[PDB]
């Protein structure tokens, strides 16, 4: 369900840069921000921990 | 509700302990004793329960020492802790005072032992009430016990099963077993009038009967069987 | 499952451990920098009222000469744990060692402190995660993370707290494999200022370091054949002088 | 019902930590004590996890407590590491005191002991291990066989069964054995326990072992290949 | 709630946790005892739950003393604690007064530990943390009121009897007991006699692997008898009924 | 005889120049009675070498003490214990028991690998930290010992010079100590490793 | 509300311990105990309901003494009040077997503040539920507090609990009107009896017994003793003449 | 419903919390002994990393209880703390008494008892720790175990705990040979590492190694723990990197 | 999803930059005075949300035309501030897990 | 939902619920308190209510003197304030002989709040409600103020205030503050500094104090006294009178 997002949110990035094409910058945005959000579930770096 | 049993240690918003109240009920579906007194003896005088005619009765008059004794009505298990208390207290005012347990300490010591289990969580406050009877230096005395911790002086009480039959026999006649002292018979016999009357669907045995008795020239002495067939 | 020290979970783990974690998260920032000849080590300092007297907060505390401390999580659990940690050392390490005890091993022992709060059930691990800093004369300048959860880990650079995310990328870009300390000072306060703004001034963010040794702050002399201390706590008008630098 | 705690009762009378605990028994290798008259003979099934576990180092089912006591246990495995070291102290002790070796029918009651102790107590579980312990007398040459269960209560039986399908060696152990003449020769009574264990292995001649117990403190583990043959005998005339 | 407390009253006034552990008693095998004038002969049932187990390696009636013996019903594992108990109380009284123990007495010790259930409870330190599923019979002879039956009752306490039944068996065979009893009996008409009232409430049958007498004589001491001995008690039973 | 050192034993630890010694005689007593010729006083642990004089029994417990303390040490920090700080240790488990106390005079011997610099100690029964670096002489013949050791002892000789001082010391003193006169066994130690040199000599 | 009862250390939202309030109920329905201090003693005055015409009279009494100066009476449940004034008698004897001397009323008053402190502080044990007025004459002359079962106490001039508090406090609160002067005790031994007499309008199913007590400076040698006799007499005859 | 306490049974004879507690490994990284006739690799696999933890000045996933036997640790590292002390202090306590180094089985069976009585007594928690003891004795020689967080044991010729346990086992016993050599037994535990753990590339630093030989010189035993660059550089002839 | 694919939270707990904007723009849209700070009100608590910023202000000059005065005061600010200051327990100045 | 009916356990945003409720528990005798610092003092004043005429005035009373020259001032609860005053005072006594010199302001406030830690690290006893804020001047820190609150946590002040107006309060000593340039009152005896604290406490209220309405505690260099009610009543006039 992670990648079709990742998806979504680089083309709403993009919609604000304003161009037909998709730049990476974009999809390095999108990365850094599913995947940071999914380790706040896990409460910090727990996996360390145990 | 009732979410407020469930604990000795919690109030309810009432300001009863439940757990107190349903000790007191523990008493009523046990058996009836009656105290009375006069100024040169107390007696008591108690019913006896079997559970069936193989058994042989069981004793509900304990001697506590030889100018003390107490009944026991609610539970047996409860009432051997506090007959067993009370008499190293007893034996203790031999030992240290050579002096004879004056009724009215030993009760407020009996007070005591009820509100250690009360404040504390674990164990139970005792399930059993106990009528307790001395002659000491100050002459005759009697206590009735209570799962609160409660002793309370009376001339005459009885705890138990249906016990407001014998009640109404002691109001009535309060002034009459008062007034009465140098003649141990009349004491045993107006006992038995009231512990009749006690009774529903049931009659006096011969082994139903059991008298306790303590005075100023009467050591304490159990009777039970033929030695209550005298004052049937 | 969640909601005793005792119970397992299905996945396993203690959520009491996950709950203390939780509450570090709402704490304050707290970072360490590993240069080749320090540790620097920073936090910032709130109170509500300015009314309040900032220099009376502890959270920069020395627990040795040779090893400071900050945390994040509750501010009550640092100073008992801090005073327990201290009377732990020397009891194992300094009765028996005959000075004040590396830096891996005093780490072990807040480690197990932390540890025997967990195991006893009704009573809750501390709400700190701190960090440990210090030096010996074996395994260098060192740096460490000591959970709650009773565990600790060595780092290179390394932020807790509420800004902590926002913090360790900044890490991961800023740092070097050979930097100074007065590189690492630098970067220090200029992360620290990404946690607030509005607020932030040499007077009110608290800020150390675990350096060189000062024969400055050891009080005695005459003496060449010991070390001073290598802890040296930096005053408020140092820590402006750096600001405006940068 | 009231499994919620030990020591609540039930109005069933039945305290259900201890029926839960007969029932982790049947987790566990079925064990099988058949009672000669100059032997008794202890066997156990030993179940092979996986090819890669040794034979070299990896514990046998069945444990000497002491030098002419054996022991087998079902159940729990953990657990039966505790209290067979337990039984152990207590065993040796045994000789501290009189200056004479252990006796099964002490023995018996101190492993019950341990086990009913944990019981009655509120601030431990019972073991989930029913043993078999086997033996004879220092004194005497009868053959002695002895059962704890987790309740902390003690039998002897003749022949008896635990663990893993317990009710079907147990109905087939009655058919086979007869109580007016338990056999008298060691071989014959090893060749009922083979075939008893046979049944639970399904297939197996690796998976079969066989202890035996005989007087005056004689104690020996049955070769592989001994037991192997004894399978062939059983296995002709079926 | 009042049930599942250990020291919770109920609004009857019944320690129901407590009540439950009756029921404890009598799911074990059947023990009926009488007493005589003569001696109290005890008897019990012992189940076989297979030909295999040994039913008279195992035992339900015990020795306590030379003069004392203990029929129980319960749980085995209580009843060797309350058994190993009773056993040090004997032979502590004769440590300190080389006299006999009355029947009684040994019955208000037995009932000490009984009376501990607690955890915060005060007379004596409580250590053990349940009620006992189990209960006694306990037989004896003192010379200076004879032969006696009391009965244990971990839930209570001792209880004066001419002749108990407990187990599973107790409620039908305490009917019997009132039917037929006498004063006027010897101890040779009292071993029939529990036999006689045994096998009917008896689902297995009659036979001394399931059966087992003892006795409290005073002159022949505590004696566990012979399955050989109940036997022949067996046949001449049968022989009475024909005839009868 | 004393009850501290009925069973005797002697040993001599001295400084060079970044190097150290240490020996012992081998005779074990018990008052009168040679018992054994091997038996040594000195033990080891890693790179710190240690000899414990005094009653005999407790040499032997402390050996064992001291080799649970270390390893426990060794196992934790990944790493050897120095002479340093091996001193402090051995000051604190004399000094637990300061009431029914370890009757033993141990010293210690050793060079850091951190400084390459000698370091001796001596401690007494309930212990200190006598921390000289002259030489360190303890046992029955401890008073024989500080005088033989001081006339020959000149700072920083050569390591196969030290050799000569140290065996040619114990060797005096040792005919005329009662309660040791069988056997010898030097160490010269050096940081990059260790010579074990039993000697020859009379035995009484 | 519900919730936060069922325990007797968990603070509620609003800030407090419900369980702890429910305590102050208990104490209400208990009889009627007042203090009225005066300038040269205290008198303590209670009001024992009869639970029977079978009662013995004047023989049973809430009033206790602690150590020879201090008197105490609690309203609530009879017997925690009991258990409550031992405990003090213990700490008032550990006092002065320390410093050769009797407590100070202070000293008595911060000590039994911890004890009732203690057991709100636990949740192993139920706080206390009585209050327990109690004062007395020291070095530095008369004082009278009243402890609440929350563990509060305060010095008072006069003080109320019990069912009556209603009546009571009012009454008292007259008290202070018609005299700030101090009104001496021998006034206020038949002013103690009038307060009761009204706050028995409160408890007036069952009859009641009057039983004074006092401890004054120069009227008891600063001893606490019993009103009996024609000092008990004079106060009954005042609060019948003025309540008809 | 019987997820509470440990006293209490489950009526089907299960205490849930020894099957939980198993479950707790499997979120804590590979671990694996391979053991062979010429010694035994112990090889494992770190559950999280970050470009800036540092995990080349320290082992915490290889610690040595003595100086012939040594853990590998798979589970609550703080859990484990306490474990690993208790069995080091008992190790030293042997040498002591009886001047020998602790044999295997008798400090595997200590801690078994161990792990077993904080489920079976009290109200304290059960550990969740899975340690593979990889030892030498001189009455078994080389020895390899593992111990249940149940408490108890069983002696192998290979064994995975930690994550991915099935696959991890699967693919050692598939290559597994009977005498093989220590160099071929730490290359089938990079292979298996490489396909079990879900990092991109498999990186020195994401391994601990050390080795238990008494074939790298004899008359004497040498533990070898591999530092980093050793590491380093076997990747390298496998051809990971 | 073809219905809605926008979940647009609205949260109560809000923070400090959201407060202070909300405020002034009402108090951009009524007088005020010299002494009426706002910006003191934002930080005492903390889990406020926008209705009850429009309860603020009304109620100050509910103070203000009790005291019968044209312009808002401190004295008015705060009074009404401490009417519907709300009694949340997600509030921050009773804490400590800083 | 679980998570205030015990002390240890975590709620899931890492509060405890019940901890802070005492925080809350300090509104229940509703007094303020104000301290403050001078220039060779400290003062509290904090308010008597003295609610009922049952009562006797002068044991009504929240500053306790703890020793020779440290004072508390409680606001919260009367059981609670009572066993703060008495450990306070135990401690006090403890240091003195066992470290041989009197006993400052951080030293006694540091320990009451790492007690407090342990009376919610377990789960065997409870928080106290009450707030304490200890008074003293320091033998060489001078005037010090360290509030200890229920949690443990603890900071120094030039002033505190605490009670359910204490926001009221808090404005007006900000403002004083900030225009002045000095962390102190530049009043160079405590009587005037006294009647600086009333001054500020009438305003933020709006009250007027009376005698029986008002208490205050002076620390003093080297000494410590409670005023009486006719001595505060000097104070009072001072105030009207300028």
């Amino acid at each position: 369900a992670d990648v079709k997002g990742v998806c979504t949110e680089a083309g709403m990035y993009a919609l604000r840069e304003r161009r037909i094409h998709v730049t990476q910058e974009d999809f390095e945005l999108a990365v850094g921000k599913v995947m940071n959000k999914n380790q706040e579930t896990a409460i910090s770096v727990a996996k360390l921990f145990k | 509700r009732n979410n407020y049993d469930g604990d000795t240690v919690t109030f309810s918003p009432t300001g009863r302990l439940f757990q107190v109240e349903y000790a007191l009920e523990a008493i009523k579906q046990g058996s009836v004793t009656v105290g009375l007194r006069s100024n040169t003896h107390a007696v008591l005088v108690a019913l006896k329960r079997n559970a069936d005619e193989l058994s042989s009765y069981q004793k509900k008059i304990i001697k506590c020492d030889e100018h003390m004794g107490l009944s026991l009505a609610g539970l047996a298990p409860d009432a051997r802790v506090l007959s067993n208390y009370l008499r190293q207290q007893c034996n203790y005012s031999s030992l240290v005072f050579n002096r004879k347990l004056a009724v009215e300490r030993a009760g407020h010591l009996l007070c005591d032992k009820a509100q250690k289990n009360t404040q504390s969580y674990g164990g139970r406050p005792y399930g059993v009430g106990l009528l307790i009877i001395g002659y000491d230096k100050s002459g005759a005395h009697l206590l009735e016990f209570q799962p609160s911790g409660n002793v309370t002086e009376l001339y005459g009480t009885a705890i138990g099963a249906r016990s407001q039959g014998a009640k109404t026999y002691l109001e009535r006649t309060l002034d009459t077993f008062i007034k009465i002292d140098g003649n141990p018979d009349e004491l045993i016999k107006a006992g038995v009038e009231a512990i009749s009357q006690s009774l529903r669907d049931e009659s006096l045995t011969v082994d139903n009967l059991s008298i306790a008795i303590v005075g100023k020239d009467t050591p304490f002495t159990i009777y039970d069987g033929e030695a209550v067939a005298k004052y049937i | 499952y969640s909601f005793s020290l005792t119970t397992f979970s299905p996945s396993g783990k203690l959520g009491q451990i996950d709950y203390a974690l939780t509450a570090v998260k709402q704490g304050v920032t707290s970072l360490g920098i590993k240069a080749t000849n320090g540790v620097v080590i920073a936090t910032e300092k709130k109170s509500s009222s300015p009314l309040a007297m900032s220099e009376t907060l502890s959270k920069v505390s020395l627990l040795t000469p040779d090893i400071g401390a900050v945390y994040s999580g509750m501010g009550p659990d640092y100073r008992v744990l801090v005073d327990k940690s201290r009377k732990v050392a020397h009891t194992s390490y300094k009765r028996i060692y005959g000075e004040y005890p590396p830096t891996k091993l005093l780490v072990s022992e807040v480690a197990k402190i932390m540890q025997e709060a967990t195991q006893s059930g009704g009573v809750r691990p501390f709400g700190v995660s701190l960090l440990i800093a210090g030096h010996d004369e074996f395994n260098g300048f060192s740096l460490y993370q000591v959970d709650p959860s009773g565990s600790y880990f060595p780092w290179k650079a390394t932020a807790i707290g509420k800004g902590s995310v926002a913090a360790k990328t900044f890490l991961e870009k800023r740092w070097n494999d050979e930097l100074e300390l007065e590189d690492a000072i630098h970067i220090a306060l200029l992360t620290l200022k990404e946690s607030v703004e509005g607020e932030f001034n040499g007077d009110t963010i608290e800020l150390a370091i675990i350096g060189d040794e000062n024969p400055d702050l050891l009080g005695y002399t005459g003496i060449p054949t010991d070390k001073g201390p290598r802890f040296r706590k930096l005053t408020s008008q140092e820590i402006n002088d750096r600001l405006e630098a940068l | 019902g009231y499994d919620r705690a030990l020591s609540i009762f039930s109005p069933d009378g039945h305290i259900f930590q201890v029926e839960y605990a007969l029932e982790a028994v049947k987790r566990g290798t079925c064990a099988v004590g058949v009672k000669g008259k100059n032997c008794v003979v202890l066997g156990c099934e030993r179940r092979s996890t996986l090819k890669l576990q040794d034979t070299r180092i990896t514990p046998s089912k069945v444990s000497k407590i002491d030098s002419h006591v054996v022991l087998s246990f079902s159940g729990l495995n953990a657990d039966s590491r505790i209290l067979i070291e337990k039984a152990r102290v207590e065993a040796q002790s045994h000789r501290l005191t009189l200056e004479d070796p252990v006796t099964v029918e002490y023995l018996t009651r101190y492993v019950a002991g341990v086990q009913q102790r944990y019981t009655q107590s509120g601030g431990v579980r019972p073991f989930g291990v029913s043993t078999l312990i086997a033996g004879f007398d220092p004194r005497d040459d009868e053959p002695k066989l002895y059962q704890t269960e987790p309740s902390g209560i003690y039998s002897s039986w003749s022949a008896q069964t635990i663990g893993r399908n317990s009710k079907t060696v147990r109905e087939f152990l009655e058919k086979n054995y007869d109580r007016k003449e338990p056999p008298a020769t060691v071989e014959e009574c090893v060749k009922l326990t083979v075939r008893s264990l046979l049944e639970v292995v399904q297939t197996g001649a690796k998976n079969i072992e066989i202890t035996v117990v005989k007087p005056d403190s004689d104690i020996v583990a049955l070769s592989s290949e001994e037991i192997n043959q004894y399978v062939t005998q059983i296995e002709q005339e079926k | 709630e009042y049930d599942r407390g250990v020291s919770t009253f109920s609004p009857e006034g019944r320690l129901f946790q407590v009540e439950y552990s009756l029921e404890a008693i009598k799911l074990g095998s059947t023990a009926i005892g009488i007493a005589t004038k003569e001696g109290v002969v005890l008897g019990v049932e012992k189940r076989a739950t297979s030909p295999l187990l040994e039913s008279d390696s195992i035992e339900k009636i015990v020795e306590i003393d030379r003069h004392i013996g203990c029929a129980m019903s319960g749980l085995t594992a209580d009843a060797r604690s309350m058994i190993e108990h009773a056993r040090t109380a004997a032979v502590t009284h004769n440590l300190y007064y080389d006299e006999d123990i009355n029947v009684e007495s040994l019955t208000q010790s037995v009932c000490d530990l009984a009376l501990r259930f607690g955890e915060g409870a005060s007379g004596e330190e409580r250590l053990m943390s349940r009620p006992f599923g189990v209960a006694l019979l306990i037989a004896g002879h003192d010379a200076d009121d004879g032969y006696q039956l009391f009965h244990a009752e971990p839930s209570g306490t001792f209880y004066r009897y001419n002749a108990k039944a407990i187990g599973s068996g107790s409620e039908g065979a305490q009917a019997e007991l009132l039917n037929e009893w006498h004063s006027s009996l010897t101890l040779k008409e009292a071993e029939l006699l529990v036999l006689k009232i045994l096998k009917q409430v008896m689902e297995e049958k009659l036979d001394e692997n399931n059966a087992q007498l003892s006795c409290i004589t005073k002159q022949d001491g505590f004696k566990i008898y012979d399955n050989e001995k109940t036997a022949e008690l067996i046949k001449e039973l049968k022989e009475k009924e024909a005839a009868e | 005889s004393d009850p501290s050192s009925i069973n005797g034993g002697i040993v001599v630890a001295m400084t060079g120049k970044d190097c150290v010694a240490i020996a012992c005689d081998l005779r074990l007593g018990s008052q009168s009675l040679g018992v054994s010729n091997k038996f040594e006083k000195i033990f080891h642990y890693g790179h710190v070498f240690l000899g414990i004089t005094g009653l005999a029994t407790d040499v032997t417990t402390l050996n064992e003490m001291f080799r649970y303390k270390t390893n426990l040490y060794k196992l934790k920090e990944e790493r050897a214990i120095e002479p340093e700080t091996f001193t402090q240790l051995v000051s604190s488990s004399l000094y637990e028991r300061r009431f029914g106390p370890y009757f033993v005079g141990p010293v210690v011997a050793g060079i850091n690998s951190k400084s390459g610099k000698p370091f001796i100690a001596g401690f007494d029964l309930i212990g200190c930290i006598d921390e000289a670096k002259d030489f360190i002489v303890s046992g029955t013949a401890s008073d024989q010992l500080f005088g033989m050791c001081e006339s020959l002892y000149e700072p920083n000789l050569e390591p196969e010079d030290l050799f000569e001082t140290i065996s040619q010391a114990l060797l005096n003193a040792a005919d005329r100590d009662a309660l040791s006169g069988w056997g010898a066994v030097v160490y010269i130690i050096k940081k990059d490793e260790v010579v074990k040199r039993y000697l020859k000599m009379r035995q009484d | 509300g519900t919730g936060y009862d069922l325990s007797n250390s968990v603070f509620s939202p609003d800030g407090r311990n419900f369980q702890v309030e429910y305590a102050v109920k208990a104490v209400e329905n208990g009889t009627t105990s007042i203090g009225i201090k005066c300038n040269d003693g205290v008198v303590f005055a209670v009001e024992k309901l009869i639970t029977s015409k079978l009662l013995v009279p004047q023989k049973n009494v809430k009033i206790q003494v602690v150590d020879r100066h201090i008197g105490c009476v609690y309203s609530g449940l009879i017997p925690d009040g009991r258990h409550l004034v031992n405990r003090g008698r213990e700490e008032a004897a550990s006092f002065k077997k320390l410093y050769k001397t009797p407590i100070p009323i202070p000293a008595f008053a911060d000590r039994l503040g911890q004890y009732v402190q203690a057991h709100t502080l636990y949740n192993s044990v139920r706080p206390f539920g009585v209050s327990t007025i109690f004062g007395g004459v020291d070095k530095n002359g008369a004082h009278l507090y009243m402890l609440e079962p929350s563990g509060s106490y305060w010095g008072y001039k006069g003080a109320a609990t019990g069912k009556g508090r209603q009546s009571a406090k009012a009454e008292l609160e007259k008290l202070v009107d018609h005299h700030p002067e101090g009104l001496s005790a021998r006034e206020a031994v038949k002013q103690a009896a009038k307060i009761i007499y009204l706050a028995h309008e409160d408890n007036k199913e069952k009859d009641f017994e009057l039983e004074i007590s006092w401890c004054s400076l120069s009227e008891t040698n600063g001893l606490h003793k019993f009103v009996k006799g024609d000092l008990l007499q004079e106060a009954i005859d005042f609060a019948q003449k003025e309540i008809n | 419903r019987y997820d509470s306490r440990t006293t209490i049974f489950s009526p089907e004879g299960r205490l849930y919390q020894v099957e939980y507690a198993l479950e707790s490994i499997s979120h804590a990284g590979t671990a694996i002994g391979i053991m062979a006739s010429d010694g035994i690799v112990l090889a494992a696999e770190r559950k999280v990393t970050s470009t800036l933890l540092e995990q080349d000045t320290s082992t915490e996933k290889l610690y040595k209880l003595n100086d012939k036997i040594a853990v590998a640790v798979a589970g609550l590292t703080a859990d484990a703390e306490i474990l690993i002390n208790t069995a080091r202090i008992h190790a030293q306590n042997y040498l002591k008494t009886y001047n020998e180094d602790i044999p295997v089985e008798i400090l595997v069976r200590r801690l078994s008892d161990i792990k077993q009585g904080y489920t079976q007594h009290g109200g304290l928690r059960p550990f969740g720790v899975s340690f593979i003891y990889a030892g030498y004795d001189d009455r078994y020689g080389y020895q390899l175990y593992t111990s249940n967080p149940s408490g108890n044991y069983t002696g192998w010729k290979a064994i995975s705990v930690g994550a991915n346990t099935s696959a991890a086992q699967t693919l050692l016993q598939m290559d597994y040979k009977d005498d093989m050599k220590v160099d071929d037994a730490i290359e089938l535990a990079l292979k298996t590492l490489s396909k079990t753990t879900d990092s991109s590339a498999l990186t020195y630093d994401r391994l601990e190694f050390a080795t238990i030989r008494k074939g790298a010189n004899d008359g004497e035993v040498y533990q070898k723990i591999f530092k980093p660059q050793e590491i380093k550089d076997i990747l390298v002839k496998t051809g990971i990197t | 999803p073809g219905r809605l694919d926008r979940k647009i939270e609205f949260p109560s707990l809000r923070d400090r930059r959201e407060r202070r904007l909300i405020f002034g723009t009402i108090a951009s849209k009524m007088s005020l005075a010299p002494e009426a700070d706002l910006d003191s009100l934002i930080i005492r608590n903390d889990s406020l949300s926008g209705a009850v910023i429009a309860a603020i202000m009304q109620e100050a000059g509910l103070r203000a035309v009790r005291k019968n005065r044209y312009v808002i005061l401190q004295s008015d600010l705060e009074e009404a501030y401490a009417t519907q200051v709300k009694t949340d327990n997600t509030v921050d100045k009773f804490d400590f897990y800083k | 939902a679980g998570y205030d009916r015990h002390i240890t356990i975590f709620s899931p945003e890492g509060r405890l619920y019940q901890v802070e409720y005492a925080f809350k528990a300090t509104n229940q005798t509703n007094i303020n308190s104000l301290a403050v610092r001078g220039k060779d003092c400290t003062v509290v004043i904090s308010q008597k209510k003295v609610p009922d005429k049952l009562l006797d005035p002068t044991t009504v009373s929240y500053i306790f003197c703890i020793s020779r020259t440290i004072g508390m001032v409680v606001n919260g609860p009367i059981p609670d304030a009572r066993n703060a005053a008495l450990r306070a005072k135990a401690e006090a006594a403890e240091f003195r002989y066992k470290y041989g010199y009197d006993m400052p302001c951080d030293v006694l406030a540091k320990r009451m709040a790492n007690l407090s830690q342990i009376y919610t690290q377990r789960a065997y006893m409870r928080p106290l409600g009450v707030i304490l804020t200890f008074v003293s001047v320091d033998e060489e820190l001078g005037p010090s103020i360290y509030k200890t609150d229920p949690a443990g946590y603890y900071v120094g002040y030039k002033a505190t205030a605490t009670g359910p107006k204490q926001q009221e309060i808090t404005t007006n000593l900000e403002n004083h503050f900030k225009k002045s340039k000095i962390d102190h009152i530049n009043e160079e005896s405590w009587e005037k500094v006294v009647e600086f604290a009333i001054t500020h406490m009438i305003d933020a209220l709006g009250t007027e104090f009376s005698k029986n309405d008002l208490e205050v505690g002076v620390a003093t260099k080297d000494k410590f006294f409670t005023l009486s009610a006719e001595n505060i009543e000097e104070r009072l006039v001072a105030i009207a009178e300028q």
